[PDB]
């Protein structure tokens, strides 16, 4: 660690968090896909909440719904806004990509794709997993503090 | 998620879509069987799993020498003619919670003291 | 401008989820508007001013929804403060104490394995000539010849071997 703060005990669980190579795959608990055909009303009554809010403020009816867990997505410092704005940016501009907050009893990220489209959500699939970086550097899994 | 074949032809049912009512189905791709859908969930992919689990119990367990006997009473028939063993998710994680098998009703009650099942 | 968006946001949604307060509206909204007007950035921000308030704004039809006037306010004057922070471990009921309960549960993760073994005091050790060295049997040439024992001192590094 930096000279001076060494022997501080969370500083060093926030450098463990920028070091060690978590993906998407790391807090993923479940990757499910809807046939949601209305993107104005979520058929899952347990996300009816999510919606107001990013309407609030033409794609495609094949949703893919993921639950990340609030355990590991604070032992590496991250916020729903972080990993939502990473997937975003990774197709960029031709996925429909939303997710909740961080007071909900559970964490979701809902996107859509924008002639065969249940095939091509898939190729897609994979890729938000084992090629997809939040916070950290490659090849560095598993980071262990020591005194 | 649980996946329903079709009658007569018994094969696998793809998921299709219905453009003009804005609905599922399910469809036979060898046949011509076509059925409405139960559920919205059409594909589930755990990775992070909660697991915590028995035995394969035949009752026909306390019909085996090899099996240690406890002397517990049984919640219900209170007879401690127990024979137990370790969760058999063999898993590198999973704990040593003891199952305990009633030999008197064939019961199972475990030795756990932070959580509780009805499994 | 897109104030509208700020606008109904308040209004709406403080005097929509039950009819219960009436004409506070105009004092509710009104009030916590220019707040965030006066932070939005009219674009600088291009949208981290959004990402609080917006999502502020639904921490308040989830599950504190006994709190969720309050608005109601304690000193409203939270949402300055929801500019930084942003308050938002200020925002959830006990569900807090289980994320701070969580927290707790992360460090223990993080540290090592830890190397512990029973040291004898019937040893003499040359770097801190100390009593507290642990070794393991083993192993070369095990009985005739001999066979080795390898110590160690865990006060200083120091190796030797016997036989
Ligand atoms: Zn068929
Ligand atoms: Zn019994
Ligand atoms: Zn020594």
């Amino acid at each position: 660690l930096e000279p001076g703060h060494a022997a501080d005990q969370e500083q060093a669980k926030l450098i463990r968090s920028a070091i060690e190579h978590t993906t998407l795959k790391s807090v993923t608990i479940a990757s499910e896909i809807y046939y949601d055909p209305d993107p104005r009303s979520t058929v899952i009554p347990e996300d009816e909440e999510i919606i107001q809010l990013h309407f609030s403020l033409q794609q495609s009816p094949w949703l893919l719904r993921l639950e990340l867990d609030r355990a590991a997505m604070n032992d590496k410092d991250l916020t729903m806004g972080q990993v939502g704005e990473r997937i975003k940016q990774t197709f960029k501009n031709d996925l429909f990509v939303i997710w909740s907050e961080d007071n909900d009893e559970k964490l979701i990220i809902r996107c859509r794709v924008v002639a065969e489209e249940d095939h091509m959500l898939k190729k897609i699939e994979n890729t938000m997993l084992e090629n997809i970086t939040l916070r950290g550097v490659e090849n560095i899994e598993r980071v262990v503090m020591m005194k | 998620t649980t996946f329903r074949f079709c009658r007569d032809c018994n094969n696998m049912l793809y998921p299709r879509e219905d453009k003009e009512n804005n609905r599922l189905l399910f469809e036979c791709r060898t046949c011509s069987y076509v059925e409405e859908a139960g559920s919205p969930l059409v594909y589930r992919h755990e990775l992070i799993t909660n697991i915590g689990e028995t035995a394969g119990v035949v009752q026909d367990i306390g019909s085996d020498p090899t099996l240690p006997r406890s002397d517990r009473e049984c919640p219900k028939c209170h007879s401690r003619e127990n024979v137990f063993f370790q969760s058999q998710q063999r898993r590198k994680d999973t704990s040593m919670v003891l199952f305990f098998v009633c030999l008197s009703c064939s019961h199972i009650f475990t030795s756990d003291q932070k959580n509780k099942r009805t499994q | 401008k897109l104030r509208d968006q700020v606008l109904k946001a308040l209004y709406d949604v403080l005097a929509k989820e039950s009819e219960h307060p009436p004409q506070s509206i105009l004092h509710t909204a009104k009030a916590i508007e220019s707040e965030m007007n006066k932070v939005n950035n009219c674009d600088t921000n291009e949208a981290a001013y959004k990402a609080r308030y917006r999502i502020i704004y639904s921490n308040v039809i989830s599950k504190n929804n006994p709190d969720l006037k309050h608005k109601i306010a304690n000193g409203d004057i939270t949402p300055e403060f929801l500019a930084t922070c942003d308050a938002k471990d200020l925002a959830p009921a006990p569900l807090k104490q289980k994320i701070e309960e969580i927290a707790k549960q992360n460090l223990y993760n993080a540290q090592g394995a830890t190397i512990e073994r029973s040291v004898t005091d019937r040893f003499t050790c040359g770097k801190c000539k100390e009593k507290k060295v642990s070794y393991y049997q083993l192993q070369t040439r095990s009985a005739d010849h001999p066979l080795t024992t390898f110590c160690t001192c865990e006060a200083c590094g120091n190796r030797w071997k016997f036989s």
